[PDB]
RNA sequence: UGUGGUGGCGAUAGCGAGAAGGAUACACCUGUUCCCAUGCCGAACACAGAAGUUAAGCUUCUUAGCGCCGAUUGUAGUGAAGGGUUUCCCUUUGUGAGAGUAGGACGUCGCCACGC
RNA sequence: GGCGGUCGCCUCCUAAAAGGUAACGGAGGCGCCCAAAGGUUCCCUCAGAAUGGUUGGAAAUCAUUCGAAGAGUGUAAAGGCAGAAGGGAGCUUGACUGCGAGACCUACAAGUCGAGCAGGGACGAAAGUCGGGCUUAGUGAUCCGGUGGUUCCGCAUGGAAGGGCCAUCGCUCAACGGAUAAAAGCUACCCUGGGGAUAACAGGCUUAUCUCCCCCAAGAGUCCACAUCGACGGGGAGGUUUG
RNA sequence: GAUGGAGGUAGAGCACUGUUUGGACUAGUUCAGAUAAACUCCGAAUGCCAUUCAUUUAUAUCCGGGAGUCAGACUGCGAGUGAUAAGAUCCGUAGUCGAAAGGGAAACAGCCCAGACCACCAGCUAAGGUCCCAAAAUAUAUGUUAAGUGGAAAAGGAUGUGGGGUUGCACAGACAACUAUCGAGUGACCCUGCGCCGAAAAUGUACCGGGGCUAAACAUAUUACCGAAGCUGUGGACUACACCAUUA
């Protein structure tokens, strides 16, 4: 699980994604990208999942590019516990992601290869997703 | 010119100002016209209230 | 079970009088902490940097050089 | 005209690289007797000067590497008016950026003094 | 409801680009300090880094070159400040008396800023600046009592006793717009008036949790993912469980 | 409406402070890529303050007599608490209800249309509709769906069908089938309209209001009609103000 070193308040407020994302949506450091099509949240747990699908199914190395972040957290409280007094204890970490953001990037191995890996990888997300190449530039190699 | 100005809709639902709107131009209830004449303050009350009123450049 | 929940009073900060206004000696410009506005042509500043007239005129909100702004108040 | 001084204007006026110059003026430079000075030091500030020099400041001129001033049309947002599930998304009408660019730019306006 | 916490004042976010704006919403401070850390006149410019140097080391103290601020500002945070509000030296007590045109805030009572006039001054050659401190917290009505002043009154008259007016002192009255100078518990042994303005079963809404059903598939299964079981993860239904 | 202004939100940006991924490097700085509620080199739409301004309109201020209210609710929109649950709770902004009858939504405080002085066996429209219950088109042109989808639900799955593209292999003979010929086409990809599975609850069909529907469904256009206590027509009452000749 990826966890921030030192955050600077404990609590925060959650809302209010409202897709369209403002960063990275092509390739940068790879061949072959996973593009998010719907806004969500995604925690640690599920990017860990992902990653470890997808490192496995290439044997033989490669690379893999994670360029997604966990920097928010949760808070909650619990069972038998009437409403009322402040915000409960935080539990988790998690990074919004909003529809058009690229998330993983591998190279190294040819398409069928990265088309499973990235097909394994969908699997334990809670989004949907379309594969994308570098398409056209003054140079992608 | 002059505009003569129909009000076609009802002004229960709407908020204030197009109330408001309605009374300075002089329009009472569902069909009544007025006229005016034709300036750059009569066309933004016309621009404001477009969606319940009738313009016919007269 | 918290240990928050406490606020000062609103102080009311601002502009008191608008650009193109006449005034009369002695009426509040603009209340403020430090100078974000600074002092023009017949204009003074209290002891917790309120700005006033000192003269009757109208107000003119201007600009300092690159970055800074002015109040001046100029008799007709 | 050239130089000294003293002013307005958002650095389009700035920074760096490079050249040149002493006519008067500006400087560096030379000294501490006397006005004044160092929490030590005539370094500075203060004064008396006029051997020496354009090396440094200063002035003029070249340069778009760094800063600065930047349109146009496209997007993101959002006044009004409407439609689907209402987490969110869409269609008309009006407004319209921040980025990214075409271009600008190595100042401009004025008073006084002296010299040509 | 009890137990726990909180009760006045200051700064930020919430707060939707004027001002204002809730919650047992998210973070911090105050109940002072300074005779200079106040006034005024002159003068000054920071934090670091790199290079060398004996003790001396990464880092005490010297020298040079880069350095718009990456420092400092009595104290929390925001807004300000390198024409300093930051840092040194000389002289001083304006941390003055009587006031006040006009504004700001505001239910009231209170709170805030203020050019200018008069008396008498500090610093400076002048022009001038000075009615505390970069700004905004450091405080508590009235009644009652104490101390000092007074060209005020004084129950037949002259005094006195006593009072008034001016200046100041006595508050964790902190439940901080302050009930009285003075105040804790039990009731299953209980009584009256109200409330579905408010708690318990059943209903309703919601589905975190719970029971069930699934997607992907690493693996186990001698070999073989799918006879049988299904790690890390993902998606639903139900309204019986705890909420 | 025009003109000036104060202010840091929605963007989006990484100069400053936090959080963060790759690469080169070295002291023994660099090239790229992200992110924020208490970050900002930047920065709207709208709202707000003004004006010897303009055009329409009728209020505003000051003194005095008499009050009532200090339990609100839901629905757009934007925020916090909550699990970005609640017909939950607490604020901001607009409307309806409260204190509002009438038409639509089967029945329905708060949604959509619209504000009832009274009489009529007259007319035109709004939202919503036109096969029968039940007023008005079994309308017109061109298509799609076969699932009673329309008339509740997801991840995922699939030679279901419509439209538009990109291409590999084909009469110097293709894919499939037959041993050891045949005499037209045959595979693989993209976006897209509408459908299918996934789909189990307790008195009786049992979310189409019912009958029933293959259009009486859905998409794009077009014209008629129905439809309210809205508006108009004819007459009456009461009030105000202008007209008018006193007569009001």
């Amino acid at each position: 699980m990826l966890v921030p070193k030192r955050v600077k308040h404990r609590r925060e407020f959650r809302g209010k994604m409202r897709g369209e994302a403002k960063g990275g949506k092509e390739v940068a450091f790879g061949e072959w990208g996973l593009q998010a099509t719907e806004s969500h949240w995604i925690t640690n747990r599920q990017i860990e999942a992902a990653r470890i699908a997808m490192t496995r199914y290439m044997k033989r190395g490669g690379k893999v590019w994670i360029k997604i972040f966990p920097h928010k957290s949760y808070t909650s409280k619990a069972i038998g516990v009437r409403m009322g007094k402040g915000k409960g204890a935080p539990e988790g970490w998690v990074s919004p992601v909003k529809r058009g953001k690229i998330m993983f990037e591998i190279a190294g191995v040819p398409e069928e290869v990265a088309r499973e890996a990235l097909r394994l990888a969908s699997h334990k997300l809670p989004v949907k997703t379309k594969i994308v190449k570098r398409e056209e530039m003054g140079g992608e190699s | 010119a002059e505009l003569k100005i129909t009000l076609k809709r009802s002004v229960i639902g709407r908020p204030q100002n197009q109330r408001a709107t309605v009374k300075a131009l002089g329009l009472g209830k569902v069909n009544s016209t007025v006229t005016k004449p034709a300036n750059e303050a009569i066309k933004g009350m016309v621009n404001t209230i477009s969606h319940l009123v009738d313009v016919e450049e007269v | 079970s918290t240990s928050n929940g406490r606020d000062s009073e609103s102080k009311r900060l601002g502009a008191k009088s608008a650009d193109g206004q006449t005034v009369t000696g002695g009426s509040i410009l603009y209340r403020q902490r430090g100078t974000k506005i600074y002092p023009g042509v017949n204009v003074g500043i209290g002891g917790d940097d309120t700005l006033f007239a000192k003269v009757d005129g109208v107000v003119r909100f201007e600009r300092k050089g690159r970055d800074k702004k002015q109040v001046s108040v100029y008799p007709v």
